[PDB]
């Protein structure tokens, strides 16, 4: 399920190890692998094969119990660049392609990359609009007819310290920059989402003009043989909207196949599971969908995207691209749990007012709703009563505009993608590409850390596997115990099992721990970056 | 309401649940007694939500009563086209 | 309070030492009489405690009871932790 | 018992001896390395076998009164070799180490920073808060309960001219760090103290990228490998939150023999001041250790780690970090004797704040507590207003809904730190390696005492103690005697020798004369403080 | 979709309402229809009279 | 005719092409990405346009 | 550039907000809308002006965006008309500059 | 230049007002009497505290001349006590790059003296210095200690 | 203390003030001066009434 053979994961990561570390290296300059005469290397070879590990192939993917005797010789594949292998060169090269790729898509000064410097570095974030958060989380939905709770978010809340919220998700703004943009915002929070909005969209000026209109191969979408950012084997961890996994399942013409649901199984693209479901122990995998418009309501509609073919993959992408080596890196994540945040928030805070007495402005009251005699322990009082982020009267109260639209989360499903039209000549066709993706979580990573509410806990657990987002000071929320994941976790943290290894595919450790030893800049890290992910292809 | 006859939590505890301000989940509990648990929980999620639902019936004097939403039909669509009323006025009827 | 009967200091004194509006101490005292001290000072230290502690009485009139300051069990926490207050509201009940 | 202490420590250091001859110069150029005048070489020729005279071995410890000197012969490692012996020296290669060591990720600027250059330079300290922070000795479940009288109290004093506040010392900024960064004021104090813990956290980011983990066989301390910034136990100048009586007696197999603390066996686990307290005129003792708020009766609640292992070399992280040199060296620390906030702090006068209403700001006119109808001098009050400010009802009526940490003094734990393992050297063995630690009392940087408004003879005391810091100016102590310390030996000021000698006690005295003198970048002194004293140990 | 203007019945001897808080105002909460002019206005929040 | 400064695909308080549709004539204003306003427009058409 | 060596050039603050208008997808639908209804007739123009301002007033000083900047007989009749004073002092600047 | 080449320097606000100061002709006759009758006596100021916060604000915000800098006893007493708060921003901070000045020149007395020879109950300092020399007094004596 | 007469006269301040007064009077006074200022004593005579 995920709470046991689990924490207790490292245990039986030792029948296990403390020898420490031999392909481990990734750290230095240009030689502790170009001198003379070492254990570790007759493997890490292949212009064709890409040989890794694994047992006398015992079967792969499958049972708990296995044995060891005896075996074989090799290969196995990836598919980016930005990565040839360990000491070539300390500074030019990347955030050189940060002083060669862009020019005249020019340079900078105090305003927007001050939208810079205090939204991804310090020590200062939250917890309930977390609860909001999931009062936001991605499909359409009939949320989309109202304003003013966060309007007063607003007007007691950019007055706070340069540094608030929301920008490592990947739902906080979309249909709103769709319609309206003449009535509610001023001139230093209207201007940092336009004047950084068409340089990529000149992004869009800068991944379809440097090539090429004449000849293309093979029926992908397009011209998809591709390379690494436009064509059609790239979907995801993608979990927020919807177009790409059945991006898997509705473009045609190549191979032979198999995946995993780490579950059950038959594929239908019925749906409505009906009143009957609020669903908190017990065991099935089908997927929800809920309201549609030129589609339609109720049960029954057909299953394709919700809209197109241009964002969200525009998701998936620049997704292999920007936040963290934002971030400086500050942060870092887990999993969580959902029976409260599922309800004490929902019915008991609107009772009886004396109503209807004139416009609402300033905060020193008796009225206005976080007070002295409807807290105190046990439920519902210090996340939306800690932190005078207030609000008005008609958003979190009433009953039938956010009842609607709960929970029934992450059962989900194990790949076996197909990068291009690149694998045809004998290699692979069960050397599948699994390449491994989400199915139902949240968005945190924070260090409320010396922070006296999460008092060490008790809520919310983890759930850790793809190998960017990770995080450096853990040992501090997972336990059961005294000293464990990290004296034997130090350098690169600590490895599973099972959604497609952070190995069977094309990543190791790779904007973090090669220039978290050499941070050019703000910003020349940031010209070769949209330029980051070469190969070798016809 | 009556009878089964009121949550004190305990493992009965009954669907609705129909109140309002429970100082009530704690308040004491104190601790649960001696029963199996598991939903339990459901009884509270399904019955306190209905409690809310039921416990409006009113603050509808003052809305604003909800929208067409969008622009889709809305059965006619031939002789005017569908806008959503996003709601930024202060919805009051003051 | 009857009878120890005033503190004057001297080193009687007595324990509380339930008094407010001290211009007792000092005052004058004038100085501390032909007498051993050390305690005095600790006898001192469980009635000045009384001697706000009981004066409070009131203030809770306006008074905003505690919280859990933080949460752990907190005997249900199986649908229900918590977290204890900070309250910056300005807690006066009016 | 710790005073008289003054009568029988310096009236045997009573009669001069004719020349002080062999070490404690400090100020001149270079190639006064190059032709003695003076002394620095006959017990200076390479460090790491350098011998000294030495008496008995001396059997210590014991008691206190003297004979004259027997040595033996010799050993103990200085491990030490980059101020390497010396007397050759200036200022570009290691305020260098940085500024070629160092390249690119978050560096400095005009407001803040020279900033730090226009409120560390005033001799008058304040009087109440820096002792609020002895109400309590610091909190995960005491501080919470209370926000409004110390941090309300700098709205106030803010009012006039950019003096900005709670700083420097660790203590006003993470726990409760991790979520104050606020709002209501106008504009720049936190918000950039929120600048104020991301740079140097380039630490955290500035130790763990060089090292070799996993180094365990057995399973070592890398955690005594790669930076003894990092593992536990080491506790840095002076001392904080509890760990202690766990890193030393549950950390792995080969540990031995010799501890103190103030008489007899070790320490035995009764219980705490708490409701049960007359235990303030006596003799030594108790050692309290703590009683949660989630805590319930019993008779010992059980061993396994505290707060553990991260909170420990990040804060004490500023302990090598910031403040005695673009300082030029103020903050001057000792520990306390816990009576004029322990055992006398009254008056009871006011009325109740008034009945059933609220509670704005601005300052006028007469009724009041802070007003003289209650301030003559006894309470609190007009004692409080030498300044320009004003105060309330639930945060100074305080001494009666959170104080009581009455107290004693000022504890501690004697103890000898143990063998290097296996670089190897042990055989002549009985001669062991202490280090120190002490628990309850302050720091201080410059002040006003030829003299109009502070006491003598009630809360406060000299100490010269933990080495890096240099304090010229507390001229004022303890009175009846000649002219003898101040125009006699400007040389040599006061310490003692024990909780460490720092010789036995061995911090730097860097900082003291470059910091009287070292200037050309406002922040290259620091770069003499992240490459100064590693270990290359083994 | 032009021809759907709401704007009140303002009574004579009547200054005309400026701000959109009052209810005679037609950006005002009360006076917005689905599928109108004003609709257009507000979901462009122009402050018309 | 128009001449629209910039194309938002997921606006939805006017159902995409209800009011404009795209007639582009030069080279100077073609518009690879205004073509969704486009009434049936599949994945084939639009990419090669 | 070596045309324009002497010529007259667009004063930085103007492009900034040219860039951002056209640049931008706040573009209202209602602007659109009048300016296609309009359909730069002098008579229809001329007797709008009153809404006209309201909605470049309000647009203006509210995203620093310069609107109607799209249809040619759009920004002469403001520059014509509206430039006396109905709008603020730097709008119809950058249309001047234009 | 060589012995300061790193010293605490003053601000050019400090430096700006006090020049503006010590070359004013207008200077009240006020502060001179005040300063006579005061005579740098610890107990007198103390109670004038009130008085001479009016005073040195009044004087400042209206022409951002610092006031009874003339007096080491008394540009010292403000910038102890009617340093506090009483006075706004640049009135104090005047004051105190003044002072901290002043012990930069002291720490600078202590650069270059060898510690070290203490002569027949001389300091090396008196015996390097004159401005550290206890035989040599002030100017102007307020108080009878010097003697 | 009590003032007195028999009890004999203490420094108000300790030897840190010979020095500070000594280093101010004679480098920072002059710096800023340069020269001008003057030195005289009072009438107290005829300013006391």
């Amino acid at each position: 399920t995920l709470d046991v053979q689990m924490g207790r994961f490292m245990e039986t990561w030792a029948d296990m190890m403390p020898h420490h570390p031999h392909w481990v290296n990734e750290h230095l300059t240009i030689l502790q692998f170009i001198a003379p005469s070492n254990p570790r290397l007759r493997f890490e070879l292949n212009p064709a094969f890409d040989f890794f590990v694994a047992p006398g192939d015992v079967d792969l993917p499958g049972p708990q119990r296995p044995p060891e005797a005896m075996p074989t010789v090799n290969a196995t594949l990836r598919i980016i660049n930005g990565n040839i292998p360990v000491p070539l060169c300390p500074i030019s090269f990347r955030d050189c392609r940060g002083t060669q790729l862009g020019l005249g898509r020019h340079t900078m000064t105090p305003a927007t990359i001050k939208a810079v410097k205090d939204t991804f570095e310090d020590r200062a974030y939250p917890t309930i609009f977390y609860m909001l958060e999931a009062v936001i989380h991605g499909n359409e939905r009939n949320f989309c007819a109202l304003l003013r709770l966060l309007t007063q978010c607003i007007r007691g809340y950019w007055e706070q310290s340069h540094r608030v919220a929301f920008v490592n998700n990947f739902h906080m703004l979309m249909y709103i920059t769709t319609y309206l943009g003449n009535g509610e915002l001023p001139e230093v929070c209207i201007n940092i989402y336009r004047d950084l909005l068409q340089h990529v969209r000149a992004l869009r000026q800068t991944i379809t003009d440097f090539t090429i209109q004449g000849e293309g191969h093979n029926g992908e979408t397009s011209e998809a043989l591709n390379n690494i950012l436009t064509d059609d084997t790239f979907i995801a961890p993608i979990l927020w909207d919807c177009d790409a996994l059945i991006y898997r399942d509705e473009a045609a013409r190549d191979r032979l196949p198999a995946i995993r649901v780490s579950g059950r199984n038959g594929y239908q693209a019925l749906h409505f599971v009906d009143m009957a479901g609020h669903n908190f122990q017990r065991r099935d995998n089908v997927l929800i969908h809920g309201r549609p418009v030129r589609g339609d309501t109720g049960q029954a509609i057909p299953i394709t995207p919700h809209h197109d073919r241009e964002w969200g993959i525009l998701s998936k992408i620049y997704y292999y691209i920007v936040i963290p080596a934002f971030s400086r890196g500050s942060c870092c994540t887990m999993g969580v749990r959902y029976d409260r945040l599922y309800p004490a928030l929902q019915a008991v805070i609107v009772p009886e007012i004396p109503a209807d007495e004139e416009a609402p402005t300033t905060p020193e009251d008796p009225r206005h709703p976080l007070h002295a005699h409807q807290l105190v322990p046990n439920s519902l009082n210090v996340y939306f009563h800690n932190a005078h982020l207030t609000v008005d009267g008609d958003a979190l109260l009433t009953l039938q505009e956010l009842m609607g639209d709960m929970a029934e989360r992450t059962t989900a499903i194990l790949v076996s993608s197909a990068p291009d039209a690149g694998a045809a000549t004998a290699t692979t066709r069960n050397m599948r590409i699994y390449d491994g993706a989400l199915y139902h979580g949240l968005i945190m990573m924070a260090y409320q850390a010396y922070d006296e509410t999460i008092a060490t806990g008790t809520f919310f657990y983890p759930v850790p596997v793809n190998p960017l987002f990770a995080c450096p000071e853990h040992l501090a929320s997972l336990r059961g115990m005294t000293n464990a994941r990290r004296v034997l976790a130090k350098m690169v943290p600590p490895i599973p099992p099972f959604l497609g290894a952070n190995h069977h595919a094309t990543i190791r450790q790779p904007v973090a721990y090669h220039v978290t030893h050499s941070k050019s800049d703000f910003n020349t890290l940031t010209y070769s970056l949209l330029g980051g992910y070469f190969k070798f292809t016809p | 309401s009556n009878p089964t006859t009121f949550s004190v939590e305990a493992i009965a505890a009954y669907t609705p649940v129909a109140l309002i301000r429970l100082l009530n989940a704690s308040g004491p509990l104190q601790p649960g007694h001696r029963v199996d648990i598991a939903d339990a929980r459901s009884i509270y999620t399904v019955g306190a939500a209905a409690s809310a639902a039921r416990a409006r019936a009113n603050h509808n004097a003052n809305t604003i009563r909800r929208t067409a939403m969008f622009a889709e039909t809305d059965p006619m669509t031939w002789l005017r086209p569908t806008v959503g009323l996003r709601r930024t006025f202060n919805p009051r009827i003051i």
